[PDB]
This record gives C-alpha cells, sequence and structure tokens, in this order.
C-alpha cells in the first residue's frame, strides 16, 4: 500500500515535471519556424552484430535467472548436490561464452 | 533633386536605388519582405520598431551597411513618428493586428495610427505615401476589423490626398496567417468565394507603386489570379498538407466574400503577373505535411 503510494506520487512527480517542460515555453509567442542528418534518405541499414550482442544478452540473462535463487539455495541440508548444481550452472554460463567466443560470435562487438 | 539621392549602380545590394523609405509595421508578415525587396536594390530604409530589438534581427541581412535604420516609436506619439518620417520620400504604413488588444483596438491600429502618420508624414512634405488597407473593407461590414480599416482608408485619403491605397484579399507566404490557418485549424464550408494573392506578388507590387509617378492618389486592388470557394480551397490545403489562437472576428473575415472591384487597378496595372497557388501552396505548406488542383469558379 505504502509501495503503491510511493510510486504513484514518483509517477505524478514526473508527470507533472514532463508536463511543466513540455507547456511552460510554450506559454512564448516566439516565432512559427519554416523550413525545420550524416545519412540523407537511406533506409536503415540492418546489423547483424547488433542483434546477436541482443540475443547473446537474453541467453545469458535466462542462466542469470537460473542463478539467482543461491543465497536461499545454501541454506539446504544436501550441499553437495546444491554445490554441484550452482558450479554446473556457471560452468554452463562459462561453456556457453566459450563457444560464443570460439565461433566468432564476439567479434566487432567483441 | 538632391545629390545623395540620385540612383546609381547596377541595382544590386551596393547600389544606390534613391528610395528613402519609411515603413511603419515593419518587424511583421509585409514589412518582413517590404524591407527584403527594398534592401536588396539599395535603399535607405528606416525601420521603426515598437517590440524587443531582438525581434528586429532577421531584418538585418536584408540590406548592406548603414542602410537600415532601426528606431524606436510609440504609435500615440507624434514626435517619435516626425523623428522616423522627416528624411523619407516614401512612407509605408502596415500597422496591423488580427485581434484586439488590451492598449490598443482596432480603432487605434487601423484609424488613429495610420491618420496620424499620414498627417505627420503630410507636415513634413514627404513625396509619397502608401497605406495598406484589406480588399473587404466596409462601413456596414460585419466585422470590426474592417469597419475601422474602411474608416481608416477614409481618413487616410483625406489627411493625404495623394496616397497610393493598396487593397489586398487575402495574402498568403511562409508566415502568413490564412493558409497556415487552415493547415493547424484540423471553421467550415459555405459559399463564400476567396481569390488570395501571393505576397512576393504583393511586395512587388508595392515597389511599383513606389516607383510609377501615376500611383500618386490612386486605389489599388490586389487580388490573385484564381477565384476559391472557401470549401474546395480549405480541403486543398488540407490535402497539401497531408491532413484528414483564434477569434469571433476571423471567423467572420475567413466567410466574408472577397468583393470584386474591377474599377480599381490591380496587379497587371503595375507590371506584376499574379502567381497561382498552386506554384507556392506546396512551399508554403510543405512545412506542415509530415495532388489534384482546386476548382476555380
Ligand atoms: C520550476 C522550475 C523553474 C521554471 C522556470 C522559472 C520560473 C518562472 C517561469 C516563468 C518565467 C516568465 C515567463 C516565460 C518567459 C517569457 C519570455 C518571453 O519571451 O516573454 C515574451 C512572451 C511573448 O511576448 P510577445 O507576445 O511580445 O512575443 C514576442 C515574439 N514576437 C514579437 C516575435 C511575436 O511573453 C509570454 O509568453 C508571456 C508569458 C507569461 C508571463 C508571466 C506570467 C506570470 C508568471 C508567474
Ligand atoms: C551432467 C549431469 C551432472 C550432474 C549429475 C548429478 C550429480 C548429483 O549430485 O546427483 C545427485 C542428485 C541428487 O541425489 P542425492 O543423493 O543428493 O539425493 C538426496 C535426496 N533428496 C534430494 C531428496 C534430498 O540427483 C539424482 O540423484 C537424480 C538426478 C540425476 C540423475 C542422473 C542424471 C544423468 C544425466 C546424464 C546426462
Ligand atoms: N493577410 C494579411 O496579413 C493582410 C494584411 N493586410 C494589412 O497589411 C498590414 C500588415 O499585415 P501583416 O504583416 O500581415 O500583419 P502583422 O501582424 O504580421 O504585422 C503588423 C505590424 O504592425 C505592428 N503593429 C501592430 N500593432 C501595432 C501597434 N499598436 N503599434 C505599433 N506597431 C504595431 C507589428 O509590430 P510588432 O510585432 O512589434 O507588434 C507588425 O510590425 C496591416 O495594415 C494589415 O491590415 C491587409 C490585407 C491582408
Amino acid at each position: 500500500m505504502n509501495l503503491m503510494i510511493t510510486l504513484l506520487t514518483n509517477f505524478t512527480l514526473a508527470t507533472l515535471l514532463v508536463t511543466i517542460a513540455f507547456w511552460l515555453p510554450q506559454l512564448n509567442v516566439y516565432s512559427e519556424k519554416t523550413s525545420p542528418d550524416p545519412m540523407g534518405s537511406a533506409r536503415l541499414p540492418f546489423s547483424m552484430k547488433f542483434f546477436l550482442v541482443a540475443i547473446t544478452f537474453l541467453l545469458f540473462d535466462l542462466e542469470i535467472a537460473l542463478l539467482l535463487p543461491l543465497p536461499w539455495a545454501s541454506q539446504t541440508t544436501n550441499l553437495n548436490t546444491m554445490l554441484t548444481m550452482a558450479l554446473l550452472l556457471i560452468f554452463l554460463l562459462a561453456v556457453s561464452l566459450a563457444y560464443e567466443w570460439t565461433q566468432k560470435g564476439l567479434e566487432w562487438t567483441e | 533633386l538632391h545629390h545623395a539621392v540620385i540612383p546609381h549602380g547596377k541595382g544590386g545590394r551596393s547600389s544606390v536605388s534613391g528610395i528613402v523609405a519609411t515603413v511603419f509595421g515593419a518587424t511583421g508578415f509585409l514589412g518582413r519582405y517590404l524591407v527584403n525587396h527594398l534592401g536588396r536594390m539599395g535603399s535607405q530604409v528606416i525601420v521603426p520598431y515598437r517590440c524587443e530589438p531582438y525581434d528586429t534581427m532577421h531584418l538585418r541581412p536584408m540590406g548592406d551597411l548603414g542602410q537600415i535604420i532601426f528606431m524606436d516609436w510609440n504609435g500615440r506619439d507624434k514626435d517619435s513618428i516626425r523623428r522616423a518620417v522627416e528624411h523619407s520620400n516614401v512612407v509605408i504604413n502596415l500597422v496591423g493586428r488580427e485581434w484586439e488588444t488590451k492598449n490598443f483596438d482596432f480603432e487605434d491600429v487601423f484609424v488613429k495610427i495610420p491618420q496620424a502618420i499620414a498627417q505627420v508624414s503630410k507636415e513634413a512634405g514627404v513625396e509619397k505615401f502608401i497605406h495598406i488597407s484589406h480588399l473587404n473593407a466596409d462601413i456596414k461590414s460585419s466585422s470590426k476589423y474592417l469597419r475601422n480599416k474602411a474608416v481608416g482608408e477614409k481618413e487616410v485619403r483625406e489627411t493625404f490626398p495623394e496616397a497610393t491605397i493598396i487593397k489586398p484579399a487575402d495574402i498568403f507566404g511562409r508566415e502568413d496567417r490564412f493558409l497556415n490557418y487552415f493547415a493547424n485549424i484540423r471553421s467550415l464550408g459555405k459559399k463564400t468565394v476567396k481569390q488570395p494573392v501571393y505576397i512576393v506578388d504583393v511586395t512587388k507590387g508595392i515597389i511599383n507603386a513606389i516607383k510609377d509617378p501615376d500611383a500618386r492618389g490612386k486605389t489599388f486592388a490586389f487580388v490573385g489570379p484564381n477565384r476559391y470557394l472557401l470549401f474546395d480551397l480549405v480541403q486543398y490545403v488540407f490535402a497539401v498538407a497531408h491532413r484528414p489562437w483564434t477569434t469571433r472576428d476571423k471567423v467572420e473575415r475567413i466567410h466574408t466574400t472577397d468583393r470584386t472591384l474591377p474599377h480599381l487597378p490591380g496587379l497587371e496595372d503595375l507590371g506584376v503577373q499574379a502567381t497561382p497557388l498552386e506554384l507556392k501552396a506546396i512551399e508554403v505548406l510543405r512545412r506542415h505535411r509530415t495532388v489534384q488542383p482546386a476548382k476555380t469558379v
């Protein structure tokens, strides 16, 4: 309840600052301008490399999603199994990074 | 004729045109292109300004060194008017407002300021005077704008008898309030008939009224080549602009049909051929857009 009141107050203050930032210089009657880039009129060239770094982020973020409950996972009574599977998850993240390395995946955005 | 005011040069920037002009109301829409066209000949252009000197910056590249003199003036101060016109050989009046303010109404802007400018210009010995009225100025008209502008036309005629009064219909350009009004309105269709005139045609008409000695004491009506209805004009403006502040006096003047005065001379009697709307409407409305032309009558 207090969290939502805090979030609603933050959103209200942000909306108020944006509204003042868009309306206060529009109070000026400055001038209506006539005749309002490096590339002129080309289309956006698709870079495969930027898509590759975004997908590599998404997959490593899923591996991180597996990694997150470790501060609770250390509290278990099966510590050999927990330690093995924790090192196995971090090792599979390392193997994913190593395969990303060795197949020219991290090139020109290394 | 004084020696310093004989024309010299090939009519360029650094020449002397012999026109020593005072342009009242030069910090607006017509005074902009008029001071451009006078300064490209080499005229001494006195620009009396009422506003902040920041708002007269765009007039400064329009002439050569020393050719534009900015000086302060109040409309209700005859001393400032005499201080501005006592060296001119032509005075152009362009003071106008689409809206009436707290200190100035349509009466003071369209009657008192033009009559005081014309009377002080008469008693300062200025040879020529150009007054800018509206085509639809009428005493019995529905809008207070056109009523006070017809009265001010009458007073400018009676107190400066050799004045050159010019009647534009509805001027369109980049900084207008005619096509940019219709493009930003996003008011309705009627049987109102208009013929808009392009601003460079009006400005060449005012120059040719300065230069022609036969334009003294005459009255000119500057209209465009094509009479349009209101509805097909407004839909054409929304079509060129790729589209699916106001007051009631402006709306009553938009719905005022542009009268036809064939007994008054126009642009063709000053050597100006009126540019049609279909050449310049994309130049005006290219800013608004993120085509079959309009029907004439
Ligand atoms: N489409 C049109 O605009 C048409 C215009 N006309 C006439 O042509 C003239 C100019 O029109 P336009 O350029 O379009 O309009 P603007 O409003 O753009 O220009 C008006 C000019 O007059 C000045 N001015 C206005 N009120 C006062 C005042 N009370 N005291 C001193 N200066 C004042 C303004 O200066 P500032 O910015 O400092 O206030 C500005 O320089 C007017 O006489 C108008 O009636 C005729 C037909 C059509």
